Parts: C-alpha cells; structure tokens; sequence
RNA sequence: AGGAGGUGCAUGGCCGCCGUCAGCUCGUACCGUGAGGCGUCCACUUAAGUGUGGUAACGAGCGAGACCCGCGCCCCCAGUUGCCAGUCCCUCCCGCUCGGGAGGGAGGCACUCUGGGGGGACUGCCGGCGAUAAGCCGGAGGAAGGGGCGGGCGACGGUAGGUCAGUAUGCCCCGAAACCCCCGGGCUACACGCGCGCUACAAUGGGCGGGACAAUGGGACCCGACCCCGAAAGGGGAAGGGAAUCCCCUAAACCCGCCCUCAGUUCGGAUCGCGGGCUGCAACUCGCCCGCGUGAAGCUGGAAUCCCUAGUACCCGCGUGUCAUCAUCGCGC
C-alpha cells in the first residue's frame, strides 16, 4: 500500500510527453502554434477556432 | 509571435465553450461571449432558463466563476447570463431540446414534427431534421423531415444557415439529431430584384 | 513620436480601427504617417479527413489571416491621450510604442 | 579549348544562331513547304507557346523543332535499333542549354563535311525521310479491315523529325561517337539516301508496307 | 596524418599502422575470429552469414533461390 | 576597368597566378591531404589549389563584402553522392576557409569588420582591378565590342 | 537629361531597366551584356537591340537589374524591359510594329505561371500522380 | 458550355419590359443603367444581365 | 472506478466508392382495378434534368449553375521594418581620370513590393452554320475569348464498405483481474512470394578547380549572424531576432578549363574492418554523422502494366509535418 507507485514518470520528450487537451491521445498531435490537438479534433474545431478553408 | 496569442486565446474560448455545453445541457445553452476589461474579464452565456445557471441561491454561478478562474486560467472573470435571441433560430438549442425530448420518451416521428412546426411558425426560410440511429428495430436507420428552401452545397449554404448537433442516449444506445435552420432574411445570390 | 501596431483577424474591424485613428488625428492636428498594411500572415494546417486508414488519402487545408497594420503619429499630450481613448474592439490587438 | 571568339561571340545580323541564313534554302516538296518554316530567327527559342493553339506548330522555326525532339530521352516504351534507351538522371530531358548545343555542334560538322548550307542539308534529309504513305484499321460492318491511308504533311513533318532523332540516338548510344557526330552522320546520310540512316530505313518500310496494305 | 590510415589504433600494439594485401586480409580475419571467439553478436552475425549492421531482413538481402 | 567587367573564371586563375609571389600566402601543412569538402569524393588534382582557393575567396570578399566564415561555407558546398540514398546539398569545411581570410589579412588584403565579417581593402581592392584592367586590356582585341565599357 | 525607365516580369523575375542617352553601353546587374553567359541567355537579351539596330543600339545606354527566377527567366524580363525602354524612348511605331511581328512577348508580358501541386504525389508536381498497383 | 442562366434571362426579360426606353444597343450604357436599376452586387452576373438586355433589345429592333 | 478486452452484422460522428455522375423528389390535374405512369418524353444544344421548340400537363424544391479563395493587366490611396531610379556630400578604386565603378550618409517613393478599394471579359462586335431560337465554328481588338486559369463547396440514398484502436455510446465480459505504474525484451526475426520508391547499369557521362540564378515556409529551454579552435563530423564564446528589421539562406540541374575514351572501367556503391563525434537517463539487440580501407549484383530488361494535354509531363534541388536525434515518406515551393 504505497501511494509513490501507479505514478507517472515525467518525460520531457518522447509520444508521451504530450497528450491532447481533448482527447489524451498520444499519436498525431498538432503542435504548429501550440495547439496540443489531435489530427481528428483539429478537423472537428477549426471553424470554431476561426480557421477556414480559403485556397 | 503574435499569432501564438490569437491560437491561446481562441482554444481558451473553445475549451470555456464545450465545458459549458458540457456542465449546463438542461438549461438550453445557446453559446458565450467573453470581453476583456482593465479589471479582468467578463463571460456573458447565452441561455433560454436562467434559473439553472443562476441556481438556487448561485451556488452553481459562484462554483461556475471559480472553476473558470481555476482551471481555464482566465483572470478576475465575472459571469453574465441572458436570454437567447431567437431559441427557434438558434439550431444547437433546437437540436439538444429534440434531443431531450427524445430522452423523455416522445416518439421520435412527433417530437420531429412538432419540432419543424413550431421552428417554422417562429419564422424561418427553411428547416431540415435529420435522425439516426436505432429507430423502429435493431436497425439503424437514418430519416430526415424538411421544409421550405434550405441549401446545402457552396459558400452560401456554409454561411446562411445555421447547424447544430445533438447526441440522445436512449437505453438501446445513442441517436444523433441533426438540425438545420435558415434564418428570415437571408437572400441567395440569385435572388435579384428590380428597384 | 508613436508607433502603432495593430492586428487583427477580420480587415473590417482593422479598418474600423484604423479609421478611427485617421479620424481623430485629422480632428487632433497632428502629422500621421497612413496606415502601412505589414505582410498578411497565413497560417496553413494540412490534415487528412479520414479518422481511419481506409480509403483514399484526402486532406483540407485550414487556413486563418492575421492582417497587420502600422501607424506612425507625432506625439502630442491630446493627441496620444486621445488615442489611448481608443475603443479597441476585442478582436484586434494593439501595441503603442514611443520612438 | 574554345577559341574566346568563339565563347563570347557577338551577332550583329538577324540570321539562325547568329551564323547561318535561311534566304537561300530551297524547299522543293509542295507538300512540306508551307510546315517548314524558314522565316528569319536568331534565337530558336519560343518556350512554348505553340501547343495551346491548333496547327500552331506550323509558326515555329524548323531548327527549334529539332532541338525539340533532340531534348529527350530517346526510348521508354519502344525498341529503336532493338534495345532500350532509358537515361532517366543523364539524359536532355528539359536541358534546352545542352540541346541546342548539341544541334550547334552538328550544324558546325555538316558544315565543315558538305560545304553547304547546314539548314539546307537538314531540309533535304527531312524530304527524303519523309514518308508518304501509311496503314490503318477501319471498321466497317462488324470487323476492321487494314488499309492504306495518305499522311497528312504536319504526321510527315512530326515522324520525319522524330525519326532523325531517334537515329541519332541510336548512333550515339553506347559508343564513343558523340550525340553531336551521330547526329551529323545521320543528317548526312538521310539527305545522301542512304539505307543506313534510320530514318529513311523507316521511311522505307512504312512505305512497303503501305503498298503491301493496298 | 595519422586519421589517414587503415588502422588508426592498433588492438595489441595501439600504433596508427597501415596494413596493404595480406597483412590486411589477416587483420580484419583475427577481427572477425576475436568477435567470435568472444561471442559477441556481431560475431554471431558474420559467422551466420547475415548482415552485421542492423539492417531489416524481412524484404531484402535475399540470396538463396525461391521455396515453396 | 574594375572586377565587374571581366568573367569571373579568366580573372580567378590570374589572380591565382599573381598570388603565387606574395610570401604570406603559403599552403598549409595538411593541405595535400585534405578533401574541400565533405561533399567531395576526391582530393583536389591541381597541386596549387590553395592559391586558386584563395584568389576566390578574396574575389567573393571583394564582391559580397562583408562576409563570414559560414556564408562562405555554403557558396563553397554543392551536391553530394550519398550511395542509394537521394542527392543532397552539404556546406563545406570551415578550415580552409578560415586560414585562407587569415592569411589574405596578413598579406593586408581583407580587413575585420566587428558583428559584420570581413571587407576588402583599398590595397586589395587596387590589387583585383590592376588585374581585371589587364585582362580587360587583352580581351578587348578578341571582342571590339568591350572597348566601349 | 531625359531617363525612362520600364519593368519587365517573367515567373518570378523582375527586371527594372533606365534607360537614358549614351554610347552603347547596355549592362545586367552591373555586368556587360557581352560577357553573359550562356550563349542562349546572352541571345534573348541582345535580340532586340539587335532587332532594334546598330545606330539605335550605339546612341543609348541601358542599364537592368533583374532579381528573382532563373537564369532564363531573369534573361526574358531583362529582354521585355528593354526592348520595352527602346519603344519608349524611341517612339517609333514601326520600331514597335517589327517588335511585334516578330515577337509578341517582348512587349506583352507571359501570364504563365506555375501551377500549384495537389495531393497523390504533389511533390511530383499537380497532375503527377502515384503508380496504380491493381492487384 | 456558355448557356444563359434562367434567373438572368428572367431579370432582362423583366428589365426590358418595364423599362422599354431606358436600355439601348450600348453595352456599356446597358450595363450602367442595369447596376443602377437593380440591386446586382456581382460583376460577373451584372455583365451578363447587360449583355442579354442588348440582346434582346438588338431583337426587338430589327423585329423579331 | 477503470478497460487501446469482444461486438463497425447494435450505433452516433467522420471518411473512401458509385460520383462533380446528373441525377433525386413535391403541389394540383390527368391515365391505369392495382403495383405504378405523366411532368422527368421527343428534335437540336450544353460539361450539366444546361437551354430552345413541340407535347396530358401546368408549376416548383434539393443538386448543376450561382457562390467563396488565389493568378495574370490597369487605376486610386497608403510609404515602414519594405524599395534606391534622379539630386547633394564624404570615402575608395581603375586605363590617372576626359570617363567609369563601389560603399556610407543625408534625402525621395519615382520603380519593384506590400494590402485595402475599384476598372476590365460580358458571345461585347464582324462573317458563317443551325431555324430567324437554344446554341456552335472562325476572325478583329485585347493582358486576359468563350466555364478566363487552378482550387473549396460531394444532393436524395446505397455500398451490413473502414473506424468501438481518436473522442461519445448499448449489451456482454475482466473487475483484484483484462484496471494503474516500473525495469528488461518484442513490434527491427528471415529459405521465400508481392506493392510503392531510391540508386544504377555510363560519354545525352565520372572526377577535380572555377563562374552564376529562386520560391514556399519556420524560429524562445528556439533560429542563431560574427570571431576563434579542428582534416571532416563537430566543439567554445557571442551580436541581433516574439519577426517586411535578425537568422535558417550565396540550392541543384546549368556554364568554362583539365584528366579519363567504351572499359565491370577514374561506371555502380551495396557489404564489411579500424578509428573519430552528436542527441539522449540509456545507442548491443535498435539511432544518425564524418576519415581511411575493401569493393557485390548490375552493360537497357519477356509476358504484362502505370501517369500525363501547357508552365502540364520529364529532369533538378529546397521548405515544412512527424522530431531530444533520425526522411529514400506526406504536404508544398
Ligand atoms: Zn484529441
């Protein structure tokens, strides 16, 4: 009955050190300006976020 | 840079959005606003019952205020809450109160119906209701009920009319209602007339 | 003298902005450089549509524009007071800086 | 190597490279003279601007056009002389410079060989190099039939030229001949009738093949 | 220079030594018998025949004729 | 005349010759065994490479002046053979180039300036264009049309 | 004295030519137009002086700066501005109807430009597409 | 292909018959007095409003 | 509670394909006992159910078009962090300076450029065909002639097509285990068959020295000029830059001079030996880079098969996404 196990080790580089603020996830996160999303939660806010779909 | 400012701010914004959506689903949430002020910050949400964002005594704004302080990082926020400017133009408000009928238990086919009327006697160039997922069976099934002039294809139709999504968890599992809605007024590029 | 930039997400309220700034100097009386449009920056993110693997590749492309404006104004006490009584609409940043 | 004469040579006239004149190169087909064209140009180098419009190949100079067919590879999904030419990272794909240095150098040993008009020498091995006849399927009722069909004098133009540098290809492939002297030697011999020149061997063939066909 | 010679640091005598033919042939052999007699992988590896430097094996550096 | 109105190749290599009497400029001791470059396969076949090696770089210093270490660096690289994996371009090695803007200073050709690299003097600047005056000179009886410039 | 100046544009070369009175000197970019290289660059520049012709070419002074593009893109906008200089400070109509006859482009500019690449090999280029495997 | 649209065509029919005398063979004065007449905000469908006004009015003068 | 445990034959959302195909329906009337039919058919035309005319049909809706972003030409406004053509000052160099060139200053925005608002192109006019209509072909003028060019927007429904392993979610299941954390290993194995590519089988070249010309994008535990130390990899200090100010950033294909001269070679660069570095807590399984050394198939490819119609295809490099390090990859230039 220890309390300093079923704890994470920090890590400053690697998939696990950055999740999705939505999700967890720990695959294709989108760090271009900071957004910490996923590729399938971008696709879901960007009109929300202001992006559009200009070209 | 400076764009970095723009990208926190609007994820902060969307972030405050869903939690919000989140937290106060029975009080027909209909979106926010924030505004930026030497003091602070004040958050006006839109809403068609006051009466549970407010709560009984603001336990539940005064809870509401701290978390937003707390855990989106916003600074001295202040909380507003007013009255939605048309519930029956605004479709997310009108697809998460089919969604909540459909919840109660009305058959899907009345609720849909009674839905589209009432949203076109309130003023509306057109609506669409579309429902999928479980219905009559183990099945699913998707069934759409339209009216008047909606467009769906090219810029005016991702302009003009307003969409919104709900999620009604039954006991046989989830139904997705879509709503479409295109407000008085809204004139199509066709649409030309002489002076 | 002060330099002010100013950027925002929709050229109408850069417009408003800058307008109003033309404005209240034309009424100060003070010698205002125009507003020098700065490069718009064009944020580009390509993402597949698929949540899958199936099927053929497909991508959007997002885009968000941050237009940028610059004004340059001699200082004055009315004047630079005045302009620090800017409304500054919510979706446009503006930094003054003395030079 | 090159005189400096040579490498910052300096035209003063409106003639083909700054050397050779066209006034008085002779055309004697009636059905190839109006395609070739023969209107003074210094520069042949047009980039482009031909294929948009229909017959907008007829406008443009008969030296630009070789340099054209020269710029390539020489062979991908045909067999010329019975072997394979894909050069795909050294070859004259879109290398414009080299091939009109290459042409340069083949006038220049024309020149120096006949003692004639290098243009002139040209427009003779395309006469001669030109086909006259072809075959065809046609279908009528329920089935195809193989006929003989006249060529039109752009189709002769287009393989009379491709012909010459596909030959010149071949000559140069795989030998110490260079592509400048194989491309000499098979002018040469197209405009002397020789069966060697790939050209007029496929000229003769398409040929004989036609009057079998009829 | 001394960065210019076949074996910049000897394993017995650690002198910068440039070995031509059978000298050579000899040297990178006592390598070869050194890894496998220490058993390492790499000697493991050369007396296997397959490649040394971990490179995929699922697609490529086929050398036998076709089975099955 | 002055640097702009002669090739560059025809003036390089006078340059290089003229170079070959000024004591400062001295190969090396590691140069016959040096590559110019990690993009290079082969050491140099010229035996007096240094020289020519030299004259570029005081001609590109009178050019682009002011100019550094790096930006050198990067004119001087090209495209590499990298076996099966696709070509690529490297910058080259910094040695070279470092002891050759050394020794061109203490011959009194190119001088420091401090956050900006290093500029020409005007007794290199007189150096390079009694050179491209001269060439000039011989070239113009081959092309009459540069007697005018 | 009397100095005009034109602009040539070609891809993404641009080219600012001044054109004023002297004795023939015509420079790009501070070099002689003799000592270019290649051949085929220094041709399209020369072409419309010489088009132009001897007396014309020797009575005026040009002097280019092209930046942008290639070396056959910076030739072509360099060729446009000054054989566009040369109608202008000739005001010469037939001089601009020879220069049209025999090449529209030098005083019309190229609209072509580079089309952007889509998905399915766009590093190939917008039209280049992956091999299909069918089986 | 360039097929008139039916919207187009039945603002010029409406146009030439309420304003039989305000349209002429001009297409530059069609196309001005179009934009000053109806509300059209695209360029594009105003050209082609004036051009089938001078159509129409091209028929209706040589009498068909 | 938790579950990247089963179920995509229980679902929501999204995506591929039919298909940017031209289709899918409604009100009333009319026909047929009825399923259904008409309109939505016929002739011509269009990329189009796009239009003209006839008609037991008359009128509509969603699609298409329209619409939105970018490119090419011109005009107005704006002139900094962007630009330097004319005028003035200073310094330096050349053929000794008649003349020419370079840099720094004041100064200007004239040109390019940047970004806001407009103009222009609409079968507009001429000839011909079709029927005088819809429309089609050619020509004049024009930067742009016939959808101006390249994109976004994917209809009613189906495909029990893929996704519960991105999030959500019903049932079933594990529930002290299928839940949570840590060390080590594996996903990187290797007689073989296959798909996409890279490198080549050379002279339309290989090596050496020299000479030129871009654009898109990115930069704070970050990009880093500049100086010094090293043969290279790389190492030490450090200006400026939250960016039209500073940096990545003086690309390659291309051109000139020399060597090689048709050869498994001065082609080809897999495969190994020794040594030197970078990142990282850790480099043997299982990272990347450089120096010397060795130098395997390969000398043009059967049946078969893929992409492309204008700045397109081919060839040549560069930026970015992944990233502490790693790009023969995706997206773009
Ligand atoms: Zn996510």
């Amino acid at each position: 009955a220890k309390a300093d196990y079923n704890k994470r080790k920090p890590r400053k580089f690697g998939k696990g050190a950055r999740r999705c603020i939505r999700c967890g996830q720990y695959g294709p996160i989108i760090r271009i300006q900071g957004l910490m999303l996923c590729r399938h939660c971008f696709r879901e806010v960007a009109p929300k976020l202001g992006f559009r779909k200009y070209e | 840079a400076i764009e970095r400012y723009f990208i926190r701010e609007a994820v902060r914004e969307m972030l405050i959005d869903e939690f919000l959506e989140k937290e106060l689903r029975r009080a027909g949430y209909g979106g926010l606003d924030i505004k930026k002020t030497p003091l602070g910050t004040k958050v006006i949400i839109f809403a068609a019952n006051p009466g549970y964002v407010i709560g009984r005594g603001g336990r539940r704004i005064r809870e509401l205020t701290r978390i937003l302080e707390k855990q989106f990082g916003l600074e001295n926020p202040q909380i507003e809450v007013e009255e939605i400017k048309n519930p029956y133009l605004n479709a997310k408000v009108q697809a998460v109160r089919l969604a909540q009928a459909l919840e109660r238990g009305i058959h899907f086919r009345r609720a849909a119906y009674a839905a589209l009327r009432a949203i076109m006697n309130n003023g509306a160039r057109g609506v669409e209701i579309r429902l999928s997922g479980k219905l009559t069976g183990e099945r699913a099934k998707s069934i759409r009920f339209y009216q008047g002039y909606l467009a769906k294809v090219g810029n005016p139709a991702e302009t003009l009319v307003s969409k919104g999504y709900a999620q009604a968890l039954l006991k046989l599992g989830v139904i997705g209602v879509k709503v479409a809605i295109m407000p008085p007024g809204a004139r199509l590029p066709d649409e030309i007339e002489i002076i | 003298k002060a330099r002010i930039k100013i950027a925002s997400t929709n050229v109408r309220s850069l417009d408003e902005v800058a307008n109003q700034i033309k404005q209240i100097a034309e009424r100060t009386g003070v010698r205002m450089s125009g507003p020098i449009p700065l490069p718009t920056k064009r944020i580009r993110i390509t993402t597949r549509k698929s949540p899958d693997g199936e099927g053929s590749a497909t991508f959007d492309r997002w885009e968000l524009r941050v237009h940028k404006r610059l004004i340059d104004i001699e200082a004055d006490e009315r004047a630079m007071r005045q302009i620090m009584r800017i409304r500054v609409p919510e979706d446009v940043t503006i930094e003054i800086e003395l030079i | 190597a090159k005189p400096l004469n040579e490498r910052f040579f300096i035209p003063h006239e409106i003639k083909v490279m700054g050397r050779w004149s066209t006034e008085d190169v002779e055309v004697r087909d009636p059905s190839l003279k109006p395609y070739i064209n023969l209107e003074p140009r210094l520069l042949p180098h047009t980039h482009g601007r031909h294929a948009k419009k229909h017959f907008g190949k007829a406008n443009v100079h008969i030296v630009e056009r070789l340099i054209n067919k020269i710029m390539r590879s020489g062979g991908s999904h045909y067999k010329v002389a019975g072997h394979f030419m894909r050069r795909e990272h050294r070859s004259l794909n879109s290398k414009k410079v080299k091939a009109y240095e290459v042409v340069k150098e083949a006038f220049k040993i024309i020149e120096q060989r006949t003692g004639k008009n290098p243009i002139q020498v040209l427009v003779w091995a395309i006469e001669n190099a030109a086909p006259r006849e072809d075959t065809t399927s046609v279908m009528f009722g329920g089935i195809r039939y193989h006929v003989a069909v006249d060529i039109s004098p752009m189709r002769r133009l287009d393989v009379a030229l491709r012909n010459i540098a596909l030959g010149a290809s071949a000559k140069c492939y795989r030998n110490k001949m260079s592509f400048a002297e194989a491309l000499a030697e098979e002018i040469i011999l197209a405009a002397n009738k020789d069966p060697k020149s790939y050209a007029y061997s496929k000229k003769l063939e398409i040929e004989r093949i036609a009057e079998s066909s009829r | 220079p001394r960065w210019a010679v076949n074996r910049p640091k000897d394993y017995e005598t650690g002198r910068d030594l440039h070995l031509i033919t059978a000298k050579l042939d000899m040297a990178i052999r006592e390598d070869i018998m050194r890894l496998r007699r220490i058993r390492a992988y790499r000697g493991i590896r050369h007396e296997l025949g397959l490649p040394v430097r971990g490179q995929r094996t699922r697609s490529n550096f086929r050398r036998g004729q076709t089975v099955g | 005349a002055t640097v702009y109105d002669v090739p560059g190749d025809l003036l390089v290599e006078r340059v290089a010759q003229r170079l070959k009497e000024i004591p400062e400029i001295k190969p090396p001791e590691w140069a016959p065994f040096v590559k110019t470059g990690r993009h290079k396969e082969r050491l140099p076949e010229q035996e007096d490479w240094w020289y020519y090696r030299v004259a570029s770089i005081l001609r590109r210093v009178y050019l682009d002046g002011p100019v550094g270490i790096e930006r050198l660096r990067t004119y001087y690289g090209g495209r590499k053979n990298r076996g099966h994996a696709p070509e690529k371009f490297y910058k080259a090695g910094g040695s070279i180039i470092r002891k050759a803007l050394q020794q061109l200073e203490a011959a009194g050709f190119v001088e420091k300036v401090p956050g900006k690299g290093r500029v020409i003097t005007p007794k290199g600047r007189s150096f390079l264009d009694k050179i491209a005056t001269e060439l000039k000179k011989e070239l113009e009886e081959i092309i009459p049309e540069l007697k005018k410039y | 004295m009397r100095i005009i100046q034109t602009t040539g544009k070609r891809k993404t070369a641009i080219a600012r030519a001044v054109i004023r009175e002297g004795k023939g000197r015509v420079r790009i970019n501070g070099k002689p137009v003799e000592i270019i290289e290649p051949e085929i660059a220094r041709f399209t520049i020369l072409e419309p002086l010489i088009l132009a012709g001897e007396e014309i070419w020797n009575s005026v002074d040009i002097d280019v700066k092209v930046e942008g593009g290639g070396f056959m893109g910076q030739a072509e906008a360099a060729r446009m501005a000054i054989a566009r200089a040369l109608v202008e400070w000739t005001g010469d109509m037939s001089l601009k109807e020879k220069f049209m006859k025999y090449d529209r482009t030098m005083l019309v500019g190229d609209p072509r430009r580079t089309e952007p690449h889509k998905p399915n090999r766009s590093t190939k280029g917008p039209r280049a597409k992956r091999q299909k495997s069918y089986r | 292909g360039k097929i008139r649209q039916g919207f187009i065509k039945r603002v010029a029919r409406e146009l030439v018959n309420k304003y039989p005398n305000e349209f002429t063979t001009d297409f530059e004065h069609n196309k001005k007095k179009v934009q000053e007449l109806t509300n059209v905000t695209s360029k594009k469908i105003r050209n082609r409003i004036a051009g089938y006004v001078t159509k129409l009015v091209r028929m209706k003068m040589e009498g068909k």
